[PDB]
């Protein structure tokens, strides 16, 4: 785990992501069912993020992945979406930030990443999902 | 071509033959847990009868217990006239104590009536015993491991006049290179004396009497365990933590060698844990080393967190029995039972152990099992992550929930990264003496 | 199915499952496919729980059937606080089939037994066996030489109440649920009952046995006692228990501290095999004695 | 293993590929998790390269698969994206090149390739995958 | 685990799984997950073959632990050469856990003696049975009227180099690796040995054992000798092989061609089932001799 | 369960759903067939719906899946399509009202969601789906 | 079973729907195969019908599918393509109707529906595939 | 062991596991170190005997024994148990290969040479399940096993 | 294959499998994959039916091989009112691999015996159990104190033929094919045949054994006689049956209806277990005698 940067700053219109509930789930055939969640957080799971810059980005965000990623750590997240609480229903989110103003610490969920080359300078990668690790 | 309905076939051999290659019971399953598979074991010998053929096996046996012998180098009959023969019967192999207390077929008979030469059975090889110099010198025996017992002279006439089947209490004292180290009472007391004496009698404080008459022959559990494995050769052997007296446990030739250790994972519970490539023997108690709250659980395979299994009501062996040896008179198979006072209905299951051990003991295991059966009956099959893989598969976890904080021993870990177990429930007040009264 | 087949053999069918269990205990619970609580018993089937009626099997041999029953539990429901604890053990269940829209058009597919649960997730899963669960096991008795009945028992029948035997103080010091203190401890001889039962009245454990070891008072009638196994539901320091007295199952403990030697159910002298295999030998004692 | 060429000169707009790992993660269900890497290096991965050009250059290609590939040699490969580090971070790439200046040895990961005729002379061919063995 | 804890309780952790295994001669051989060769004891681990690391399995039963452990075949790996020739059999093994940032962080899983070597495709795929896998073999004598024990062992001990008994000489005329001419066949007996341990001490069957029958002279010393089995690598007619002598395990072949009748370890006499049931008729021979 | 709103006014066009039945069946294979229906109700299914606003209403959205919601509450539902009846056969739907006036109480059906950036202020998410839960 | 009414009368171009005959057959590797039927008859087997109005008929429709629906009723279908008989081959038809003229009783393949809104008053549904069970 | 097939590995048919030879070899915990049967006498009074082989490097377990019924004399019992303790260790290696129906005329029984680049070991062959694609368990069988042991009498 | 190697060799090959069964009756049937009726004997194999031929195995073993032939049936084929009377029971199959261009090169897979035929969906499948099914069943005598062998049997020879003993008589009153009325009842004893074989000859039931029970004549020598078990064929009350007479397979049955008394191969005495344990005591009858 890190506090290393951010991002590179661009993320292509799609970046897609929001909270991923266990919600184990019994599904009675008779009719209504009962169910519960053992997080009382909500994993974020970003996804689909998409670096477009030209190739002097690239070789700062292929080993990006390499250097300070590897797997397993933190490399702080960028939300275009301490305390915060959700006070819009009488309940409350109440969920923690870590991290300061909304930077979300995570991982990507890749074996492996892709990057293709569109012309002499463009850079692209198609996704780069992740899933904010505490 | 298709294929037939065979595709069953081949699912099975050797499809399903694989699996053991790589790998009354009533009872046997569930001490051992889920576990593994009980091997068939201990059917009990009664009525120990010799048979003089060439297919019986080397029998073998650690402390005092009877054992049948069989006949090898028996002269013609002699007429006096009313008969006489010159036997030799080979009790057992490995160097033993002396022999006392021979009893044919029937009761009794005194072994200052007879002529008998008892024979160690030395590694040292003993030479021949002069006896079968009817054989001659040149073609006379000399048997090394093995200890033979000649008889001289005896006279058939007592009973009736043929061949009557003998039967020998024998001492053996637990051998293997485990057992020269750290040596027990058979050679460890070095000269003990100190014969009370001071002349029916006083003998209801003898089972807490300082003296040790009787008692004395009994090989600590330590050392037997670890003639088993000296002798199918696993010298990598961990035996420090089991504290049992064996007392004339008896596995003959070709009991698998571990079905014949497993008759004592039933007696003393022991582990057998294998933790690392020592496999330590440890006596079993409820020793928490774990304690995982519910959130400290990994995802497994079910995607369950804990999925808990409580077995049939139907089988919960609701009077449990054993066949073990009187081990203070004259040795027979007795049998005592617990019984579970609210469900006695029904479930009898029972197993039978070879070895030797006391009245007040035999009611102590059978009390154990009774209570430990149904409390295994809860299993628990979890996945603990691998942040914490000093759980070692004979381990016992505290495993606190919202509803319980159930203890539970593990079987069965499977791990390639993410350790999965089959966990079995068990107290800590299981592992406790009896204390019971004595006959 | 009984006289619904007027209803059964038109396609027009609407026949929702349901189910009753009754526990050990007195209560009985409910279960439905239909989705709105209905009745035809006093039993109140609750479509909150239970029901996935899972393939129910069918043998003429002695083989039981067989239903898994996947459902939910909560706190209406079994709650598995109860379900570990020891009960829904022998819990006795009818599976019935009722038309909803009139429940007097109702059958039994089988009447269970409930033998294996495993509980996880979230939720239960209930094997119910069939009819014929008690055929397949080994009843019997083997001339061991101590008893071979309980105390209730009706081939030792012994009016367990006939005086000052059962101890029916009420409970304190619970401790870890095997140790208990009990505050009138004094009233009876020290290790009286060392194979009874501990039938706990009140409280969370309601009706829940367990048995006695090592009974001894150790300080002014403390009598602390041990038990073999939790009770698996804590008592709460306040509870009533009642215990029996403890058998030895022994003809010297039976005669001595029961008065019923007479009803022993037991083969104390039992000779052996080496006597069978025996001559006799005309030396020694050869007169008429105990042969102990 | 050879070190024969690089490759023809030509390579399309969409030559893709990026690190991998294996680093194989367990998700413990009621919190965060714990993951484990046995790599501490990368599999470069390259995949979809495409030669286009005459029919001159098609009969030079396809026993560039064949005469110096077979299955099993290296042909070093042309990277348009002696020990490199990644400083952009406070960790480090560090991670080395047994070939000199990108030129990562690979081999194809394919058991046939697939050429087609696009026109009286154009040559084409959709995919080659990579995966950079030692 | 032992001390990584530290390490391992962090999320962040690196280790990756290495293992060595001892082979019946004394070289040992590496394999390693992390991609680079690493050691810690003197075994230099090569990522080169080796490491699938199939989930290792567990129980507190007898029963083994087990590990297919996929990997590959090459000249500096296993090479299947070796190891269809009778190498690999007992071969021991530790798997390790190692941290490949500092080996010092390590520990052993099982330590195994990999009974099932199924190789194939190129590749091999090898069971590593666990610690247990010599208990569940049956081991006894049976008082057969033969001996039952080889030479070299604790029951009978020989000094078998005491004389001129093992036959030293190189060999030549290996043909079919069971007929062995041998040039020096002069200084025995005919079919002297019969029942020894052809150990093979140089070449390509280095430290091999066959053994032998047959051993026929038949002119000039030649000793023609065949064996039971192939050596399974061929001796290449320059080798040096020793042939301990050739015991029948027999009390007239004990104790004529060997000295050590008196460690003998057999059951000659063994009289039989119909002398048992036998009652002695007072006819005939009923005086005392051998009954042989 | 809750009674806290009906949902952010926005629903694009296509939020589909309609109710549903178990009524497994036999289908006798000589001849017609014969069928059962354990219901008498049915579960309304609502399926795909779509907030589509600037990213101020985004943030008053995502945590409407987290504050509120969670799994296991209810946030009554507004149909686009007491006890009401349909009397347009001689047969009656009779079909009771827990909620007052098409109000129809439910669960979102994902462990997810998955709200996009469509443009600088766009906020998209394809789906909720739903099956109301008594 | 009803006799309640045809359906709505809208349905949309692509409403397809032809025999369904049970067929079992035997596939011989050899060569030609035999088969048989044990119908005598063929299910007509209805599919994709469309509504297609206002909202006004929408929840005439919805019900529709539950007041006289359920799952297990008639309603009658009215087909766009007593006894009626094919005299086009020399062969017959011979097909029986139990209902007065083409009516066709069936009953709908879904256990749940989905209307969509696709404006203000435009109510659209998919797919309605029927079977005829007599 | 009179082979008669001669095979190349070149010659073998793509298998369903996608290896031209899969070669087991059985575990070395479990190879019958020492055999035993249980005859009968045949010559004298007919009673049960015993005799039984032990290899001399691996004495240190696995008894495997088993009883035959028939009658025969004592050399030739200490024959039979020479040769099933040389037959059970030759048949640790079995092969799992597949051979095309260009040659059909390998019977279940038959022995296959089996020319391997490392090698060239025999294999009879069990289990031949065909299809039209004769795939094949062998176990391998070399022909000096099949001889008389030669020793002496009681 | 058997001299066709040089068609097999070639890449190019055609070879069609194709079989004949022989049912129980002397008729055989024909089936082949080549699409076009072909023969080499006179068979006239007819790709009509049968024919998928699924996975032949083998086995050094004496377990059998085995074929599951997927096939159909049909008015000329096996038809399945001819399967399930009981005909194709130990019906024998020879598999051939004939070459369609010339079928004089062929061979036989296998010589089966179709042991399992499970027809269904208006089609068959037959598992072709092989050679070897005899072996693996059990075949001997247990000292019974009845006889053991049939009429025909080697073991008693009867010449079943010799005199009035066989009923030829035409049958009337077939009923359901276990009641036979038979118009000429008249000619035997009453209860002369009680267990015979009612072959019957002609019509539906062609060649068809069952066994009869209850030999009753009620008037003018009716002969009612029921059988065990349906025949499998209904007998169109015109058919010709013979029954050959029922042996009670009886000492005092044997010799007083049938003269062959010699032949008995049975048991008759055979004392007991009890005699066998018992030692004489002297007392009472000691003297020879029957022991009966
Ligand atoms: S001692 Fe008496 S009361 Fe107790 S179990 Fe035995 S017979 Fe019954
Ligand atoms: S003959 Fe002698 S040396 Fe040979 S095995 Fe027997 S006891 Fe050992
Ligand atoms: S009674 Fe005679 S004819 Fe009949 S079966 Fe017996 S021996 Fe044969």
């Amino acid at each position: 785990a890190f506090h290393e940067v951010r991002f590179p700053a661009n993320l292509s219109f799609g970046s897609v992501g929001g909270p991923e509930r266990r919600t184990e789930i019994v599904t009675l055939s008779s009719g209504h069912e009962e169910r519960n969640s053992p997080w009382a957080h909500s994993r974020r799971h970003y996804d689909a993020g998409v670096g477009l810059r030209s190739l002097d980005d690239v070789e700062r965000l292929i080993a990006f992945f390499e250097a300070r990623g590897g797997q397993l750590h933190g490399f702080r997240w960028k939300d275009w979406a301490g305390i915060v609480s959700f006070n819009e229903p009488p309940p409350q989110g109440a969920r923690v930030t870590a991290g300061f103003e909304f930077d979300v610490p995570v991982r990507f969920d890749t074996d492996r990443i892709a990057v293709s080359v569109q012309s002499f300078q463009a850079g692209d990668l198609p996704q780069v999902p992740v899933v904010e690790v505490r | 071509a298709t294929i037939l309905l065979s595709a069953a076939g081949a699912a099975i051999g050797g499809g399903f033959g694989g699996t053991v290659l790589g790998l009354g019971r009533v009872i046997d399953q569930r001490l051992l847990g889920s576990g593994s598979q009980s091997v068939e074991t201990g059917r009990v010998d009664r009525l120990r009868l010799s048979s003089a053929s060439e297919g019986e096996a080397v029998g073998r046996l650690w402390g005092r217990m009877r054992v049948a012998g069989q006949v090898i180098w028996a002269t013609r009959f002699f007429e006096s006239a009313s008969y006489s023969l010159s036997l030799a019967l080979a009790l057992c192999e490995g160097e033993i104590l002396r022999v006392g207390r021979v009893w044919a077929d029937g009761s009794e008979i005194e072994v200052s009536g007879l002529n008998m030469r008892v024979y160690r059975g030395g590694e040292d090889q003993l030479p021949d015993p002069k006896i079968a110099a009817v054989e001659g010198a040149e073609a006379a025996p000399a048997y090394r491991g093995i200890a033979y017992v000649v008889l001289e002279d005896l006279q058939l006439a007592p009973f009736g006049n043929r061949v009557p089947q003998f039967t020998f209490e024998v001492v053996r004292a637990a051998q293997g290179a485990l057992a020269e180290a750290e040596p027990d009472l058979t050679r460890g007391l070095r000269a003990v004396a100190l014969i009370p004496g001071t002349g029916w009698s006083d003998g209801e404080n003898y089972a807490r009497g300082h003296w040790i008459s009787g008692r004395a022959v009994a090989q600590p559990l330590a050392s037997v365990v670890a003639e088993i494995c000296g002798a199918a050769g696993i010298t990598e052997i961990d035996v420090s933590g089991l504290y049992g007296l064996v007392r004339g446990y008896t596995m003959t030739g070709d009991q698998t060698g571990r079905a014949g250790l497993q008759a004592l994972m039933l007696a003393y519970g022991f582990e057998a844990l294998e933790r690392d490539g020592q496999l330590v023997f440890r006596m079993r108690d409820g020793r928490v080393a774990a304690d995982l709250a519910a959130a400290d659980l990994a995802l497994g395979e079910g995607e369950a967190v804990v999925e808990t299994v409580r077995a049939a009501e139907a089988e919960i062996a609701g009077r449990v029995r054993l066949a073990y040896v009187e081990a203070e008179g004259d040795f027979e198979v007795k049998a005592v039972e617990a019984v579970f006072p609210d469900a006695a209905a029904g479930a009898a299951a029972g197993s039978e152990l070879s070895l030797a051990l006391t009245r007040a003991q035999a009611q102590g295991i059978v009390g154990r099992w009774l209570a430990e059966a149904r409390v295994a009956r809860d299993t628990a099959r979890f996945a603990l992550p691998p942040s914490r893989g000093h759980l070692g598969t004979g381990d016992v976890v505290r495993l606190d929930l919202p509803e319980g904080k159930r203890r539970y021993r593990i079987d069965r870990v499977e791990q390639a990264g993410l350790i999965q177990v089959e966990a079995v429930r068990v107290e800590p007040g299981i592992y406790a003496p009896a204390d019971e009264v004595e006959d | 199915p009984e006289s619904l087949k007027a209803h059964l053999q038109g396609g027009v069918t609407t026949l929702a499952r349901a189910w009753a269990l009754a526990r050990a205990d007195g209560r009985v619970l409910g279960f439905t496919d239909h989705d709105v609580v209905l009745r035809f018993d006093g039993i109140s089937f609750e479509p909150g729980s239970g029901m996935t009626a899972k393939a129910v099997l069918q043998g003429t041999g002695l083989s039981v059937d067989n239903t898994e029953s996947y459902g939910a539990l909560s706190s209406e429901a079994i709650t598995e606080a109860d379900l570990l604890a020891g009960r829904y053990d022998g819990a006795a269940v009818t599976v019935w089939l009722v038309n909803w829209a009139d429940p007097a058009m109702r059958a039994v597919i089988f009447r269970g037994h409930l033998g294996e649960v495993s509980r996880g997730a979230g939720a239960f899963t209930a094997e119910l066996r069939g009819l014929t669960a008690a055929l397949g096991q080994e009843q019997g008795r083997i001339y061991h030489p101590r008893c071979a009945a309980v105390l209730g028992d009706g081939r030792c029948r012994f009016d367990l109440t006939k005086d000052g035997y059962a101890l029916e103080a009420a409970l304190g010091g619970v401790d870890e649920a095997v140790v208990l203190r009990l505050a009138e401890g004094a009233g009876f001889e020290d290790r009286w009952f060392e194979k009874g039962r501990l039938v706990v009245l009140d409280g969370a454990a309601a009706g829940l046995i367990g048995v006695v070891k090592n009974d001894r008072l150790q300080a002014d009638g403390s009598r602390l006692i041990e038990l073999w196994q939790r009770l698996g539901a804590n008592p709460v320091a306040g509870d009533r228990v009642r215990i029996e007295p403890g058998c030895d199952k022994r003809a010297g403990t039976c005669r001595l501290k029961f008065d019923n030697f007479l009803n022993f159910r037991g083969f104390p002298h039992i000779p052996g095999e080496d006597w069978m295999v025996s001559y006799p030998v005309q030396s020694g004692t050869n007169d008429g004695g105990s042969l102990f």
